[PDB]
């Protein structure tokens, strides 16, 4: 959901009450997803959200902030 | 002939835009609002707001995708050493400074003080740039340590180390002069280029705007959706400009043609506008691609394409994040304190005809040298930097001229 | 409305150009103009595609000869043909078709 | 292998265009033309002009 | 139209741009970019509108 | 990686070593020495 204070979603049938409050309860930037587990290690972007949030399947789904590779740095010395 | 004697470095500053504010519109909410017999009137239009918003929806995901083209060019996140001995450089004023906001170096943040700037109304909504300012200076920060550590050689398979000053030792390698030269004017070029760097900083502080190009775009962009917003209370030759007004004043059989008026002014002045954006987005993609290319070839390689970097011989670039664009600074060779000589094609000794093999010849008045084109060495005309072609008398302009001999002392002294 | 720039000074910018590139090589392009001889300037354009100056230098007059008849068969092959320009031509038509 | 003995100088001709002609439209006299009914009508519709 | 028709003028004008800073001003080793063969230097002209 | 001698062919002379900042010190053989020897 887009742009809510999460705390206003079960506001706005059968089926659609598990994903309304239910117990995962995410609060990003883009707004709040429901059905999701936050992590706090990162992967490679999958489907991405926004703000650097990209969520993934492995079983269930996450939504974990983006990574941008690995690091790496050059043993630099004046005279190597 | 006119040859130069010196140089000095010079550091010029190059803005290009990459990306737009992604923006988000949905008709009901905007043409009718809350109404049930207006959006019964509007379902006989067809399908123009499934294609409105996917035309959005197309925009919004392209600038995510520039960006990605424009900045993601490198596989891992480098990282300078913590000492800083680069042969007397100093690259203080663009590199992180962590006793500071996040990651910004000085000119960074320099950039985003100097640019300044919608809020939740009537079905507009802003969706957040998929990547944050954090990750943009983490990749400029990775590039710029991949350039200062390991040159190029980065750009092309895997990172191999190198002494700064012995990395620009043969970046002038490139464009025609010696090594020797920045060996022995060391010092001189570390001092011009700290110089240089030092004056950009204020140049761009003093100056009130010369941002420009990154701050019209969004003007621009604001502009455009004020006329949307104002475009709503127009009476478009009806009654009233409020629907409630109009619905309730009247009976339905009679309003339903003063409602069919205002759907087709709200319908026409969305359509305008979703074309200009657009064509405009259209523009900010090339720009975008501009941008892309000029930081390939110019930032993990040397260029031989005159004036696409800089004025000049070009050396290096480095890049720098900032609002809604990227900012190079281009480092190149000037020659200057040039002297005039007199020349000549080739010289004719012993019956034939030396030429250079690479330089040229000049002459202070009585004696000949062979120099380098871009600098001033001359050096005495031997055998091992000339080479003979061809006869005496076929060239036109040739002068007189002993060409000493190396070997011919030695084997003289030990016969 | 009229262009801001009138058009002999346009023609005075391309032979400002065209001087620069005949009296100073490609200096002039980089930082101070510095003048060369022309034959010189011609010798290191060859030596920068792969050839070495002699051959320049021995064949001076043919070198001459033909770049002469080269430029004078350019006049007359714009001259003859009508369809050589062909494209500024057509964006003058199509904006006075759609004004019309 | 086969390498050449002579070569000709050529010269080409490359033509490109780089700018249209500038006008301009009045916008209102264009769709009303010196009528002040025209012009008051003209005012309903908003800020297209 | 007249929109995207300027459009059109102005990448036309970049290229034209970039063809005389690349080789009025110097040689060139981008193959076919100015002429066909080996690049030794070109020569201005102006015109109406180009 | 193709490492080989340091001979007075593939290399030129340039001035006195004080200026530079990083040389070190060694040997750079010189080929005609030994047939000039051998022959005199
Ligand atoms: C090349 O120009 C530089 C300056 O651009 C000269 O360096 C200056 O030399 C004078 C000598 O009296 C000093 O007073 C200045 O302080 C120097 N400037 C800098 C920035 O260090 C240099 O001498 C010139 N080259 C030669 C060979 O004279
Ligand atoms: C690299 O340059 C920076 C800035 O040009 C230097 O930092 C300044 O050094 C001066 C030296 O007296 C101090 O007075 C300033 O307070 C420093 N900070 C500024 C200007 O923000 C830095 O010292 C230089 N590094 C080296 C190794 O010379
Ligand atoms: C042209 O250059 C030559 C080479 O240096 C000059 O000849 C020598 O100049 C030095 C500098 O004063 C003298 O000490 C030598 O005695 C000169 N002769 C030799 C054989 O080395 C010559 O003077 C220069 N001419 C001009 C007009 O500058
Ligand atoms: C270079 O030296 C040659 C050798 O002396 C000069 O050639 C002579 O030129 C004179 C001038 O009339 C003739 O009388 C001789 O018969 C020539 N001899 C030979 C062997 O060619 C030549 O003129 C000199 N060139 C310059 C430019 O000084
Ligand atoms: C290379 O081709 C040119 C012509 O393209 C040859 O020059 C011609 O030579 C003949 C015989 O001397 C003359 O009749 C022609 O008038 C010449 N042409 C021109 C344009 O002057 C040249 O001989 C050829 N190269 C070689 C080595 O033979
Ligand atoms: C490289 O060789 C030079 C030449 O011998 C060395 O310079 C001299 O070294 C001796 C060694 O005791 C000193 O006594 C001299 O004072 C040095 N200078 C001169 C002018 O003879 C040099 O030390 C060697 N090593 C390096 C790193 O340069
Ligand atoms: C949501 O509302 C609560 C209380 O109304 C407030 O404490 C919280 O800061 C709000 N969230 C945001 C993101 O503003
Ligand atoms: C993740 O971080 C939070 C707070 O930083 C911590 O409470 C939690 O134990 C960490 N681990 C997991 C698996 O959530
Ligand atoms: C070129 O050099 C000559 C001396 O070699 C000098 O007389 C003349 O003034 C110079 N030309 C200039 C400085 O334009
Ligand atoms: C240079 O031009 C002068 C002009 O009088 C001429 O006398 C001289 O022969 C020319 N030099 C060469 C090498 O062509
Ligand atoms: C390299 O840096 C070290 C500092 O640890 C210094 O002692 C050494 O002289 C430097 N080498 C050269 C060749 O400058």
């Amino acid at each position: 959901y887009q742009d809510v204070n999460c705390t206003e979603v079960p506001v706005a049938t059968p089926t659609w009450r598990v994903y309304s409050t239910g117990s995962n309860v995410f609060q990003t930037r883009a707004g709040c997803l429901i059905g999701a587990e936050h992590v706090n290690n990162s992967y490679e972007c999958d489907i991405p959200i926004g703000a650097g949030i990209c969520a993934s399947y492995q079983q269930s789904i996450i939504a974990y902030t983006m990574s941008l590779g690995a690091e790496n740095s050059v043993a630099y010395s004046n005279n190597s | 002939i006119a040859i130069p004697t010196n140089f000095t470095i010079s550091v010029t500053t190059e803005i290009l835009p990459v990306s737009m504010t992604k923006t988000s519109v949905d008709c009901t909410m905007y043409i009718c609002g809350d109404s049930t017999e207006c959006s019964n009137l509007l379902l006989q239009y067809g399908s123009f707001c499934t294609q409105l918003n996917r035309a959005l929806t197309g925009i919004a995901v392209e600038q995510d995708k520039n960006t990605q083209e424009v900045f993601a060019q490198v596989k891992q996140i480098y990282k300078t050493p913590p000492i800083k001995d680069f042969g007397g450089f100093n690259f203080s004023q663009i590199l992180p400074d962590p006793s500071k906001p996040s990651k910004r170096s000085p000119i960074e943040d320099l950039l985003f003080n100097k640019v300044t700037l919608a809020q939740k109304f009537n079905g507009l909504t802003v969706l957040p740039p998929l990547l944050t300012d954090e990750m943009i200076a983490q990749y400029t920060s990775a590039l710029l340590a991949g350039t200062i550590t390991s040159g190029w050689t980065f750009g092309a398979g895997p990172a191999l180390q190198i002494p700064f000053p012995m990395q620009m030792a043969y970046r002038f390698n490139g464009i025609g002069v010696t090594q020797n030269v920045l060996y022995e004017n060391q010092k001189l070029i570390a001092n011009q280029f700290n110089s240089a760097i030092g004056k950009i900083q204020d140049s761009l502080s003093s100056t009130p705007s010369a941002l420009g190009k990154l701050q019209d775009v969004v003007n621009q962009n604001a502009q455009a959706l004020n006329t949307l917003v104002k475009q709503l209370s127009s009476n478009f030759g009806a009654i009233s400009s409020v629907l409630n007004d109009i619905l309730s004043r009247l009976d339905p059989p009679e309003a339903e043609v003063q409602i069919d008026r205002l759907i087709t002014g709200r319908l026409q002045s969305l359509q305008t506008y979703v074309t200009q954006q657009l064509i405009r987005a259209a523009e900010i993609r090339a720009s975008a691609n501009l941008a892309a290319t000029k930081m390939s070839e110019c930032v993990l390689g040397q260029s031989k394409r005159v004036d696409f970097c800089g004025k000049g011989y070009h050396l290096m670039s480095f890049p720098q994040s900032a609002p809604h664009g990227v900012v190079f600074l281009h480092v190149t060779y000037v020659p200057a304190q040039e002297k005039n000589f007199t020349t000549a094609p080739a010289i004719c000794h012993d019956g034939k005809a030396h030429f250079p093999r690479e330089g040229v010849f000049v002459s202070n008045g009585t004696h000949w040298f062979v120099t380098q084109r871009n600098f001033y060495e001359p050096q005495i005309i031997t055998t091992d930097n000339t080479f003979v072609s061809g006869n005496c008398d076929v060239v036109i302009g040739i002068v007189n001229n002993t060409v000493y001999d190396p070997l011919q002392p030695e084997l003289d002294s030990f016969k």
